[PDB]
DNA sequence: TCTCCGAG
DNA sequence: TTCTCCGAG
DNA sequence: CGTAGCTGAGGCCTCAGCTACGTTCCGTTTTAGAGTCATGTTGTTTAGAATGGTACCAAAACCTCGGAGAA
DNA sequence: TCGTAGCTGAGGCCTCAGCTACGTTCCGTTTTGGTACCATTCTAAACAACATGACTCTAAAACCTCGGAGA
């Protein structure tokens, strides 16, 4: 598919060539074929490049992300048309009914929340594990007594203590945010390609962000970051940092395979559309 | 899981026509990713035999048809083996097998 | 925010200084206050950029554009934290009611057959035109009765000869195509500045088709590249090429202004969208 | 079931002194049982680990220390599935593990 | 050790070159290193060769093999010195005991009637090959009852019929004894090596036959030739010819290992040589 | 059989023609009828013969012999159906007695004494010449009290100075051993053509000497060597060697005919042979 | 009038 | 002048 | 007949540096075929070490003592 | 401060055919240490070679409405 993860912090020009991005800088100097890529980071604000390396960076799925003057990632690249047919799938889309938009939504929260009591079993929190499991089991469509937001706050609470808040800013959510972030942009970049907006999330239309359906989609992944952060919580930020690109690296078990994860999310986003668009019942599971 | 393809070529410079299937070849290398490793003698890392078996139809579709050419699969494991009696190994992030990588 | 839509297509250096977006050309160059600014299109493949600038362009939330070796729309950047007001407009475009849709699609291809009219009257064919005419003037709502396609018809076979055909491989056609091709990047372009996807057309509507919505806008257009064609019709395909690019160095009155083509165009796809969302009418009319 | 092991290599030829080290060096492959393969590349047939572990020690020990030059080993098998893209196999016996000869 | 039987029957020049034997025909040509060289065999009439070729043939423990008209074995080369201290193991050999030799010699023609036996057993003779073991277990130090010959003759009477001895010239008997030929050639190579005499045989002395101590090492081998000349009875002698080869070709259990021909001879060999000098007892067997 | 020698060391190509050995040298052409011949020597290693010719070599059961770089002898023939005359010859050579080898070594090692004096004399030293011819006067069998080892000190001590010694490295003994090896060579080749193993000495008994007995019976000839590489114990090394080629060129009286060198020890290892298998009394004897 | 071809 | 110790076989 | 070592002709193989080139649909849906790609599973290689050795070659050891050099 | 294809010629690699100069340097024996050798079997671990069950594209034909140049 594509493999590498390319991460530049050097002040740079990129190019284009032979199918290759270019890297110079001053000294140094790279070539890597386009095939083999599967993320570009721009961690810098020094960096060149060309319309072109772009142009053939959106032609292969490759997923780009911007950065702050601090090394945040601030943006990503969205394509338009991610397919020969965007059109068909679009249409679909439009056609997804309320009804099982709620269904789909809140199977997958329930899988969040799996995950969210696994990982507290993992650090020996055996009944707040049990505890989150409750909560899953007593909730509704679209979770209108907000029970994921229960969960959620004895998670963080048992995690990294009872004056933990995730609204402070500490390098605890920093790690968090950036761990989200990267998440987010993998769903963004396999649901385009699979011919979907990602403004129209499942409970949220675009009412506040342009990425909600990405959002909605990659809530069960989001343990994942949490263990690495967790494992690391007392590490300083840029540890944290380069802690989480593990997650590119590693494999998981999905489908009684163990994948790599933007193989996952591919087949996972696909079928669960296969599901709204009501071309099969069922929904991918995914556990930690 | 991890697969290398190795090139290595021997072809007729003596005409116009030989010449030009020549270029077109290397370019061919060129753009599908491959490294040069020796003069005429070229690698290319792949990723599992299905990338492999593909890869092998898009030479049989680029044959230039002179010379002598000859491909030899192995795996990364075993090109990691391969020993250097003189000279370095190119540090080349094409040539090597980091999911990860920095450009510093 | 800002105001200004910034277009770049020549082989250049972008750069951030002193809040000022920084354009050197070889010879030309310019600096313009990022305040200023509203949007940001890159329509060529040779365009050097820096991350700073974008880290800024994205601070600001302006719309950046991205485009392919032809000049089209293939994707934009999507930041993380904030939008642009073109974000919104998307919802709006799926708000469009079929009614609307139909009374504006219609108007435009009104418009498509008055300038064939025009045409083939400048050409000394009296009849043929006022022939074209009497076809508009039964025009129901999505042409149900295929007008526009009568109409089109009798314009090729007078024009070029009851020999001639659309499919066939000639000088001719070739012509219309490349020139046919141009006019619709310039509206693909206009129509996802203003927050549009170009995928949903008013009648087009098709699947392998990603810009059906400009397919649909630049119907009125077409008898521009058609008169240069024709002008051309004996000339080799080379020559034909190169007068086709009269379009951009030309002028047309629009609007009682002698305006330039992509000038025409933002203001004609501008206005044509604000309606399509009701926040006018009057649709705009351009006449050859 | 035997071994087979593959040098390639890049020798510079500025100087006098460059080349003789080089033409030492190819002798001394001729001389050791090698096959070229191709220009610059070449095939030596073995039938163990032993056999090779030793052959290693001989190019360690007549090293031209100049130059780019590559060791790989690989096995009969392996060698045998080798695909010639164009041109015919190197029929020659001496690039053959036939144990009985014409 | 060294690998490959090179055989040539094509009129020719053979050479020497950087430690290659250079073959050369009218139109093909081969170079091949001589280290994988195992044994050399001139088929025909029509070749030409070198003394520095023979030289280096002769460094290397190469069996030359050299052939008539029609394409039969005559002769080998016979080289002096197999050894750096060829003397050495020489004087050890005239120390030989008249008793040892005897023990030895005997141990030997008992592994040639097992063999010759285990061969019945395999063409489903159950009771001729029960009935040389018989001969095997009664006999006395070199064979004074001539039972070598009793087994041998119910042997070959058993085999291709009641009417035939082995006397005859026909497909059959040409190919055993260039079979035989062969092994015998194997044995004197392994022993010069070692640092014998081959005309110095554990029965007889070199009476007529210079390669007595060969002949008698090779004995429990034989076998091994006439299953292949015996599963090709029935074909043409120079079909006989080819199969023959298979010797070479293949390996056969040994010590516990798995090992080739010529291998096995070079410890058989040696190990028979330790116990006549009494640096052990125990003898290899097959 | 046949009664002719046949010895080559000559580059030459052998093949074979109706019943005669064919000699092709550049120049010189030979044919010789196999039924004369009895023995072929083949000195060199430029020679070149076919696999016709061998046959019929064999089929006369010929005896052939081949020599490595340095002419000596390094194998020969073994046909399977057949013999030569020389085989007969080593049970002989085993039924040696302890006693007759006695008297033959020492009847030798007294001529190399006697030569050793008169080398001496003839050098002007009257005195160790009579001195060493004193030593020769009480041998015993086997020289068990070591006569030849202090007549041969006092030989070199005096020739080339009580500073001199064997192991040392000069042009002097370079030379010598040069010289030494050749003579050896001569016996080597003589020897096996009657039939005889060299690595079984009469007195010699050296595990790595292969060359035992020859080295035995060239003992009396050394001292031939030792005046040509004296009267040039002055010259560099290459000097040496081609004043030593001396020995084939010249003649040296033997028995009462002046003889060539070869010759000479072809009828002198034969009748010594010949004594030992005790065919005759009457040792050789060689006087310079 | 009748029947294709083929623009959209 | 008797002593050791070298080094040819 | 062979090694060793060198030269120069001429065939390979690159690279830096020239040249010329650069937007060709728009009625939509079905279908068929030739590209993708990533995992798990079979019986079978395979490194790499272990095991138990042989072949050669020097250096250094052993020999007897008549004589040169030490004392 | 964009990319492509394709060609040229300088000069670095790599080979071969074709020259030159060259070619026997122990012989008191045996023991001992070092450096080469060489062919086997056995071990977890690595592998190649399908099998699995997918998804992405593109062309070409299939489908539609009927004014018209025509029989
Ligand atoms: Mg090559
Ligand atoms: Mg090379």
């Amino acid at each position: 598919m594509g493999w590498r993860t390319v991460v530049v912090n050097k002040h740079s020009k990129l190019s284009y060539k032979n199918n290759h991005l270019v890297f110079k800088a001053i000294d140094h100097q790279e070539l890597i074929h386009l095939s083999e890529i599967d993320v570009l980071l721009l961690e810098t604000t020094d960096i060149s490049l060309t319309t072109m390396l772009l142009k053939r960076l959106i032609d292969e799925k490759i997923l780009v992300l911007f950065c702050d003057d601090k090394r945040l990632p601030i943006g990503k690249i969205l394509p338009f048309y991610g397919r020969h047919d965007s059109s068909l799938q679009l249409t679909r889309q439009l056609a997804w009914t309320e009804e099982r938009k709620g269904q789909v939504w809140t199977a997958i929260i329930a899988q969040k929340i799996t995950n969210q009591s696994l990982h507290l079993a993992q650090r020996d929190y055996g009944q707040k594990a049990a505890a989150l499991l409750a909560m899953r089991a007593e909730l509704r469509l679209f979770d209108p007594a907000n029970r994921e937001g229960h969960a959620a706050r004895s998670y963080f609470n048992t995690l990294f203590g009872n004056d933990f808040t995730r609204e402070q800013e500490n390098d605890i959510n920093a790690g968090l945010n950036y761990g989200y972030t990267l998440l987010l942009s993998i769903f963004a970049r396999e649901l385009v390609q699979t011919g979907c907006f990602t403004q129209l999330g499942l409970k949220h239309a675009n009412q506040f962000n342009d990425f909600n359906l990405a959002s909605d989609l990659m809530e069960p992944f989001r343990p994942l970051v949490d263990q690495i952060i967790y494992e690391n919580r007392k590490e300083a930020f840029p540890i944290m940092k380069r802690k989480l690109f593990a997650l590119f690296m590693n494999t998981y078990m999905y489908k009684k395979k163990q994948m790599f994860l933007t193989n996952i999310a591919t087949d996972y986003t696909k079928h669960v559309v296969k599901v709204l668009n009501q071309e099969e019942e069922g929904v991918p599971e995914f556990g930690i | 899981r991890y697969m290398r393809l190795l090139l290595m070529f021997d072809m007729p410079t003596d005409t116009a026509s030989d010449r030009k299937a020549y270029r077109k070849f290397r370019k061919f290398l060129i753009n599908e990713g491959f490294i040069m490793h020796q003069f005429s003698v070229y690698s290319k890392i792949l990723l599992n035999d299905t990338a492999n078996k593909a890869m092998l139809a898009r030479l049989k579709q680029n044959n230039p048809q002179r010379g002598l050419i000859t491909l030899l699969n192995v795996t990364e494991k075993q090109f990691s083996r391969m020993i250097y009696l003189h000279g370095e190994q190119d540090n080349r992030v094409a040539n090597s097998d980091e999911r990860i990588v920095f450009l510093g």
